[PDB]
């Protein structure tokens, strides 16, 4: 709010326009909508997908070539990308050119003709992209994390839509999805180095005339399962050695939680992985990585969204040591608070406080990081939490916060807003059998939680 | 890669 | 508002540009070093030391700089290139001196243990390995070699696999005493950095920097200028399945009034690759010939390199070892080179170049990181740093003419170098490449 220079305002639409910071060497703006892949149903699967590759495409207004080689003209810089719970499109373009790719943004988001020919090189194109998206454990993984935590369902709605129900995306779906969620009201323009008064001026002049199709809502909250799931071993490559992978989670939390912090906190101090500050100092490096090597990989994921989360470790290892990777990673889970001999020390605390402070703030260096962290704000909770705050709640933790959280989230007591289950999310890459009996051995460490 | 410029230099990476 | 400049009494530099709204920052410490001021035998010792600096200091260990940076959530990284050597520091902006406190620290204060420095001969061997796996490395290091035929410009970076295994404790302690001069380096910043402090902080840790005898302003040429020579090295690798070719003339110098046209000339050429394309809306008469019938290569690049005191400008083209003949690729790219030196050129391809050219000078400027790179690197060596509003001001005014003019006069009865690895048979002759461009 404040040393940002942070200001917030509507147009009579409802589109919010938000500004932060002060003139630079350039600038930065973007439109976010509140859509994505868990908005889709299983009506409007790959919609999101589909319109963010249509991004800046003919218009009513400008042709396609027209609307390339102008963006070719302010730098090319700009993108259109989109999430389980965002679309966005964004760019950096000098000072005097903020106008111009308003402009252009809210012709491909007001007036996208989607023309026969554009849709047909973007299915056919999609198809590609998911057969090699298939290839990357580091891709697929998490996809089938986030599919077996809420059992196919909104968060857990695939991000990688099924090849068969690509050549079916018709434009009348990418209409009616347009129609719900391309509203003014559920979308923001937000600026940085750009005088909030000029801001409110550009966008009432492109987008202030827009009005709502008044659509109906059809937003369900995220209800955590947690459940099991295994895919075939990958294909044994050339040199590369053939590895099995496991994810391990249980809910975790809302990224405007209070106790995000803390969790946040609790992530970095686990760390892990596959010059100096490079994290070689985390749990996960010290108990694990450095002990075993049959070990390739192993790090803490925290997947954070508006009504939940999915919180806890990977694992990569070697086919034969597949039978300890579940162990392995529930000693580390209970050693954050149930292990009276391996407590979390203030050392370790204090060093995975000031490395996640680090990470937020050096990464908020970058004009396009503070554009895009100020527009899902302000799309989600319509503010922007001052930067001073979020250092004060880091800062202000304290060891037992740490220990509490962790509990919180491994006991399986989490509390959202979805009524999730306590039970965990394994999802895994190998032969099943290879893993062993994964649910005794998480009770074994009193993981999880088995009475509702 | 993209578009433009290429000196060699390496690095503690 | 801009960059703020002071020298210490030991001529060494403090460039700073403070960044609104911040908490962090980056400091770098630039020593106009490198690999070309090393000689042969001694060829690869700035490398050697970069390792070395992170083994341990008269006042901290090894384990010591890790843990410590870890606990305040600094990054600590390092680079040589053939111009300098670069350490730096990301840290909260309350960590500021402790970070010029361990850069100066790891820079002239290194221990240079005997049992680390046998240690590590194996560590830089296996990098050594690594890239020669990486075929565009392999070729331009080759091309370096020809081109500065016995320069300092023309050694590699890590040096002979001989002296790698011959590098004494006795070579980088006069490799130190030698180049690192105050009058020899800068100790740049950006981000939430307070100039005044930062001068005092580099007085305290670096003014025990010795000043060079005979100093001489970061700018100022180091001495007989490079000369390009003109050569050739087709090295025959049956067994790869790709070719890769360089092709270069005498390029612009970090500092040349036509630096900016250069890099403009570059990108009216630009890339092209068999499967993506050119990554532009429209392709020039360049890129649809390679991707007709068949295709002409696997991909192109246009690339430019600056010194101080020299450059090179040229292809870089990867083919099918099995499907292309090379002449045929090679030719496109040298009437290209005639089209722009005819002036058949459009306004809207020499303003989409001039657009390109912005945005990847100057977008990019985005983070402190970035912004300490700009600062140190041109101070360094060139003696100032031009301002982003200077830049824009160099791109946006160039005009049809300039390009037509630098090309002309870089394209046209000068001489070319070239390096090839892999299937040679199909690759042109450096006599044939300097005929069909003149001609
Ligand atoms: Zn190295």
């Amino acid at each position: 709010a404040r040393t940002d220079n942070f200001k917030l305002s509507s147009l009579a639409n409802g589109l919010k326009v938000a500004t932060s910071n002060t003139p630079g060497h350039f600038s930065a703006l973007g439109l976010y909508i509140d859509a994505g892949s868990r908005f889709e149903g299983r009506n409007l699967k790959g919609c999101t997908h589909i319109l963010d590759r249509l991004a800046f495409k003919s218009t009513e207004h400008v042709e396609g070539r027209a609307m390339a080689e102008t963006l070719e003209l302010l730098g090319g810089n700009y993108q259109c990308t989109s999430s389980r719970e965002n679309l966005m499109y964004q760019a950096s373009v000098f000072n005097q050119d903020v106008g111009k790719m308003l402009q252009l943004m809210s012709e491909t988001v007001r007036f996208p003709k989607i023309t026969e020919q554009e849709l047909q090189e973007q299915k056919l194109s999609a198809e590609y992209e998911i057969d090699e998206v298939w290839m990357k454990p580091e891709l697929v993984l998490p996809e089938l994390l986030h599919t077996a935590a809420y059992s196919g369902e909104t968060l857990g709605s695939p991000l990688i839509c099924p090849r068969g129900l690509i050549p079916s995306i018709s434009k009348y779906y990418l209409l009616d999805y347009r129609n719900k969620f391309y509203t003014p009201e559920n979308t923001v323009a937000a600026f940085v180095g750009v005088p909030h008064e000029k801001a409110l001026e550009l966008t009432g002049k492109y987008l202030g005339d827009w009005q709502s199709t008044h659509p109906p809502i059809t937003k369900k909250v995220a209800q955590y399962t947690g459940g099991e799931s295994c895919i075939p071993p990958a294909p044994v490559f050339g040199n590369l050695p053939e590895l099995f992978h496991i994810q391990i989670g249980f809910e975790g939390l809302p990224i405007d939680h209070p106790d995000i912090y803390a969790l946040a906190t609790l992530q970095t101090l686990l760390g892990g992985g596959g010059g100096p500050g490079k994290g070689m100092y985390s749990r996960l490096y010290t108990h694990v990585l450095n002990q075993y090597y049959f070990v390739e990989n192993c790090v803490a994921f925290n997947h954070s969204y508006s009504d939940s989360g999915i919180f806890g470790i990977s694992l990569s290892c070697i086919p034969q040591a597949a039978p300890q990777a579940v162990e392995v990673i529930a000693q580390q889970m209970y050693n954050t608070f149930a292990n009276k001999d391996l407590r979390l020390t203030e050392d370790e605390v204090s060093r995975a406080k000031n490395q996640l402070k680090s990470s937020l703030l050096m990464n908020l260096e970058s004009k396009l990081v503070e554009l895009e962290d100020m527009g899902r704000q302000v799309l989600m909770h319509g503010r922007k939490i001052p930067v001073n705050e979020m250092i004060s709640k880091i800062e202000d933790l304290k060891p037992d916060d740490i220990s509490r959280v962790a509990e919180m989230i491994f006991t399986g007591n989490v509390n959202n807003a979805g009524n999730g289950k306590g039970r965990a999310t394994v999802v895994m890459q190998g032969d099943r059998g290879s893993f062993g009996d994964v649910e005794n051995v998480l009770k074994a460490y009193g993981l999880g939680n088995s009475s509702s | 890669s993209i578009r433009f410029f290429k000196p060699a230099t390496r690095t503690l990476c | 508002p801009g960059t703020r400049t002071s020298k210490l009494p030991n001529g060494l530099t403090i460039a700073t540009e403070y960044i609104p709204n911040t908490s962090s920052a980056t400091v770098g410490i630039f020593v106009d070093a490198g690999s070309r001021a090393e000689n042969v035998k001694n060829n690869g010792t700035a490398h050697f030391l970069q390792h070395l600096a992170f083994k341990g200091t008269q006042n901290r260990p090894q384990q010591g700089i890790e843990l410590e940076i870890e606990n305040i959530g600094s990054h600590l990284n390092a680079y040589t290139s053939r111009e300098n050597t670069v350490y730096y520091a990301k840290s909260l902006q309350e960590d500021i001196p402790k970070a010029v406190d361990i850069l100066s620290d790891i820079l002239t204060k290194s221990v240079l243990d005997n049992s680390a420095i046998e240690r590590e001969r194996d560590v830089i061997i296996r990098e050594s390995e690594e890239v020669d796996k990486m075929y565009d490395e392999v070729v331009f290091d080759h091309l370096h070699e020809i081109t500065y035929k016995d320069q300092p410009l023309g050694r590699t970076i890590l040096g002979p696999i001989k002296n790698i295994k011959s590098i004494t404790r006795t070579d980088l302690k006069d490799y130190i005493t030698k180049n690192y001069k105050g009058d020899r380096m800068v100790l740049a910043g950006a981000g939430a950095v307070d100039h005044e402090k930062l001068v005092q902080y580099a007085q305290k840790y670096f003014g025990h920097v010795p000043k060079s005898e005979s100093p001489v302003p970061l700018g100022s040429p180091r001495g007989p200028l490079p000369v390009f020579c003109r050569g050739e090295r087709f090295i025959k690798e049956n067994t790869l399945p790709t070719t890769h070719i360089a092709i270069a003339l005498e390029g612009v110098s970090w500092s040349a009034p036509d630096y900016f046209v250069a890099l403009a000339t570059q990108a009216i050429v630009g890339n092209w690759d068999r499967a993506i394309g050119t990554g532009t809306n429209s392709p020039s008469p360049l890129a649809v010939a390679a991707s007709q019938n068949g295709s002409l290569a696997n991909s192109y690049m246009s690339f430019s390199t600056s010194y101080a005191d020299s450059g090179l400008w040229g292809m870089y083209i990867v083919t099918d070892s099995n499907e292309h003949n090379v002449r045929l690729i090679v030719n496109e790219i040298l009437k290209e080179w005639k089209r722009i030196k005819s002036g058949k050129i459009s306004d809207a391809e020499v303003n989409r170049a001039k657009a390109q050219l912005k945005a990847a000078l100057l977008l990019s400027l985005d983070g402190s990181t970035a912004i300490v790179e700009d600062i140190g690197r041109q101070v360094v060596t060139t003696g100032k740093r031009l301002s982003p509003e200077e830049v824009f001001e160099q791109v946006d005014k160039i005009t049809k003419d300039d390009i037509i003019m630098w090309a002309n006069y870089r394209l046209q009865n000068k001489p070319v170098s070239m390096v090839a690895l892999g299937n040679t048979s199909t690759v042109p002759n450096v006599s044939y490449i300097e005929e069909k461009l003149n001609q």
